[PDB]
């Protein structure tokens, strides 16, 4: 997207979101990142929404195909096609991780941007871990853990307990513990402590911030209900 | 177990 | 898809449908068609389902963007992006029409296959007509009309009035009349006569054929309710 | 005005 203006890329990313054209959205936001300027709060959300939708569809397809493949192991086509989808998913994750590494994270100095990008890094390594089976699943898991942990450390020092980025980070890190790291007790403890500390901070918030925070706290509660 | 939906913004 | 077996392409098209990967589905079915053999009833459905989903998403996006563009005319980005989606849609329609012309239709001798492909031809010209605005909208509309008309003539001679392909052809031709050809009276008359002649033939059907036919008759009724 | 859904088969 080298020949398109940064502002035009951002504008078209917003149009693509309205049209539910998430592959286009991601390509526009990739082009905007590669302009080399830092991203605003809104622009970070556009980047995240775009790739989350793209990889979300790939993950859903991979799970359908992985399930069919497992039922068959109780021609090569099902394995071959699952492998095709898996490779495409890995390529998208690698692309996002490449954007974070070149050079979003190193230029992110404010807590809001740095925690946002590191949560992103944890998420896309988590997606790689979901399909990993070889000699590097352990290394991929530790890469996810390390990103989430650095983001947690910053968010606990620099953000209030009700901050939606801090809450969503804790939510996804708890899902990492439960689903990836085989640490359901750590997952439950993190979700509980996150929820309780947010509840105690709600009195400080405006009506609109209250709605933002309580929405994510309900997601923590939904998981705790499923896990206990 | 639900992660952040993050599909709309 | 020249290096993949026909049977593997068909099998993977079915997997892609289960995974809701319709772009892959269409590419697999395009490869199967290009093997040069005629398509079975089931295989024709796979081809149709694949491309209908692909162009259906493009049409939905085009309508979102066309609406935004019209509100703005009361930078070039919205027009440019609508043009991009429109070109992609036209390319998919041209691809399907190319498959029908090389060489599905000319090798289709049975009424069930020939009517199926000609309905397809009418549909994809109708989709081209939806976005056409230049010196060839009239020619595109007549191409759609001619395909639908030939399919109608065969279906009335060779198929019972309850045949689901005959009913769906009449449904889509009525939508063509209403939405494209500015002939709402022709649309209403066709839907009414189609519905009434099917109702009179239902007594001949098994329980399962009855369910197939009455489902499409309800779609005709839904349109008549909207149009009258 | 609805054409044949034709999205599932
Ligand atoms: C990681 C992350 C992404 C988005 C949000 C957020 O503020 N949302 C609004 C309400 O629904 C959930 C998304 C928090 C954390
Ligand atoms: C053109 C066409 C395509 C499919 C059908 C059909 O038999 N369907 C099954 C029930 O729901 C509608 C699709 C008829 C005509
Ligand atoms: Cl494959
Ligand atoms: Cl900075
Ligand atoms: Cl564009
Ligand atoms: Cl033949
Ligand atoms: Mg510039
Ligand atoms: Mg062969």
């Amino acid at each position: 997207m080298g020949s398109m203006e940064r502002a035009s890329l951002i504008q078209k990313a917003k149009l693509a979101e309205q049209a539910e054209r998430y592959e286009d959205m991601a390509a526009f936001m990739k082009g905007a990142v590669e302009k080399g300027e830092e991203l605003s709060c809104e622009e970070r959300n556009l980047l995240s929404v775009a790739y989350k939708n793209v990889v979300g569809g790939q993950r859903a397809a991979w799970r359908v195909l992985s399930s069919i493949e497992q039922k068959s192991n109780e021609g090569p086509e099902v394995r071959e096609y699952r492998e095709k989808v898996e490779t495409e998913l890995q390529g998208v994750c690698d692309t996002v991780l490449g954007l974070l590494d070149s050079h979003l994270i190193k230029e992110a100095g404010d807590a809001e941007s740095r925690v946002f990008y590191l949560k992103m890094k944890g998420d896309y390594y988590r997606y790689l871990a979901e399909v990993a089976t070889g000699d590097d699943k352990k290394r991929i898991i530790d890469s996810a853990r390390s990103a989430y942990q650095e983001a947690m450390d910053i968010s606990k020092k620099e953000m209030p307990p009700t901050n939606p980025i801090r809450l969503g980070l804790a939510l996804n890190f708890s899902v990492f513990h439960y689903e990836i790291a085989n640490s359901p007790e750590e997952a439950i403890s993190l979700a509980k402590t996150t929820f309780d500390e947010a509840m105690a901070d709600l009195h400080t918030l405006s009506e609109d911030s209250y709605k933002d925070s309580t929405l994510i706290m309900q997601l923590l509660r939904d998981n705790l209900t499923l896990w206990t | 177990a639900g992660s952040i939906p993050g599909r709309r913004s």
